[PDB]
């Protein structure tokens, strides 16, 4: 989950 | 050195 | 892609002339 | 203090280029070591060297650098390259060296004496082989060994000298 | 076109006041003074 | 120099004849007499004019302030 | 930072090479002695010898 | 989820 949310912001 | 570890982090922000 | 160590001759060149 | 972006910046970009060293990385040395262009250079003769990609120029002009003025650090490095180098013209290089000795009066009178050994070593075999020949070449070997003892002068080393005269 | 040839490298870089008598490409400290273009009359005698 | 317009003595254009003189001494490997003969120079005026020109110009050229190296 | 014979001529100056002279000072008869290689001045180099380039 | 949303939006 936490791993998506930081692809998201690039 | 808070400069420094400013710059890694938008180095680390760039990468993402 | 990268200059090399030619970029670093040039400087030094210029230098030894009046760089500004 | 220490600089905003700018201090911090270089000391980390020589912290990596250490890094680079340690572990090599042709490819991190090339933007690290130009990165950090921005006296020292060994680790940039060092890279040229470990990743090549004729790692013979960058000492050339370090050496160049800074001579008006033991003995001086840049320069017995760069006299060692080109001997190694050469196992072009080498007479030129010779030439270099005795200009380097003229000037400045590890005493790189060795080097020298050592570089001239090398082109006797080759004349040894050539003028060895049959395809026989009375005069020239033997009397010039006998000549350039004459000259290699006189430098020398001023054990083992007179000892290799002498077996590859009798094998000429 | 201003110019002025480089003894050495042969390179035409003119340049103007309060600056140093060189070539910019090499080193050299002589500069040929090149034809520019110029009415000059002669007899084909 | 170069090739002289005209003999010095009558006139006859000579100045055309110098290539097309060495090209008969070389390609066609004639002796300096026959060359001068096709090349329609009977006079020893004209004939001396191509055969003892010496065309320093082209040691001259080799040194061009112009171009480098 | 070699120099040739032919910029000379045009720049109307001496083709004047370097000298290197050392010297020997000994004294209280030789006891200790100092070598210090310094410029002897310049003196004109004859072209196409031995201490020209060419 | 939430982020996957805020993208979707
Ligand atoms: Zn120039
Ligand atoms: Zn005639």
């Amino acid at each position: 989950a936490a791993a998506a949310a930081a692809a998201a912001a690039a | 050195a808070a400069a420094a570890a400013a710059a890694a982090a938008a180095a680390a922000a760039a990468a993402a | 892609m990268t200059i090399d160590q030619k970029i670093a001759r040039r400087k030094l060149y210029k230098i030894f002339p009046l760089d500004r | 203090e220490v600089r905003n972006y700018r201090t911090r910046h270089i000391v980390t970009l020589t912290d990596l280029l250490h890094l680079n060293v340690s572990r090599h990385n042709w490819s991190l040395a090339y933007k690290i070591f130009a990165t950090l262009i921005r006296s020292l250079w060994g680790i940039g003769v060092e890279i040229l060297d470990n990743l090549s990609n004729g790692l013979d120029f960058l000492q050339w002009m370090c050496q160049i650098y800074s001579s008006k003025s033991h003995t001086a650090k840049f320069a017995i490095t760069y006299l060692w390259s080109s001997l190694i180098n050469c196992q072009t013209e080498n007479d030129l290089l010779q030439e270099l060296i005795d200009k380097i000795s003229e000037w400045v009066l590890a005493e790189v009178w060795f080097i020298y004496a050592s570089c001239h050994l090398l082109k006797a070593d080759t004349l040894s075999r050539q003028f060895v082989n049959d395809n026989d020949i009375k005069i020239n070449q033997v009397i010039k070997h006998i000549h350039y060994v004459r000259t290699f003892l006189k430098i020398c002068l001023d054990r083992l080393i007179e000892n290799q000298l002498k077996s590859f005269e009798s094998r000429l | 076109t201003l110019k002025y040839i480089c003894a050495e490298c042969s390179s035409k870089l003119s340049l103007s006041r309060t600056d140093a008598v060189r070539c910019k490409d090499c080193g050299h400290r002589i500069l040929l003074k090149a034809r520019t273009k110029r009415l000059v009359q002669f007899e084909a005698r | 120099m170069i090739v002289p317009v005209r003999c010095f003595s009558c006139g006859k254009v000579v100045g055309d004849k110098w290539e097309s003189y060495l090209n008969l001494l070389q390609e066609d490997e004639l002796d300096e007499g026959t060359a001068l003969s096709r090349l329609g120079l009977k006079r020893y005026c004209c004939r001396r004019m191509i055969l003892t020109h010496v065309d320093l110009i082209e040691k001259f050229l080799r040194y061009n302030p112009l171009e480098k190296r | 930072r070699k120099v040739y014979p032919s910029e000379s001529r045009q720049r109307l100056t001496s083709y004047r090479g370097k000298l290197l002279l050392k010297l020997k000072w000994s004294v209280n008869n030789g006891e200790e002695n100092l070598f210090e290689v310094r410029d002897c001045g310049g003196l004109p180099v004859m072209l196409q010898s031995n201490r020209c380039h060419l």
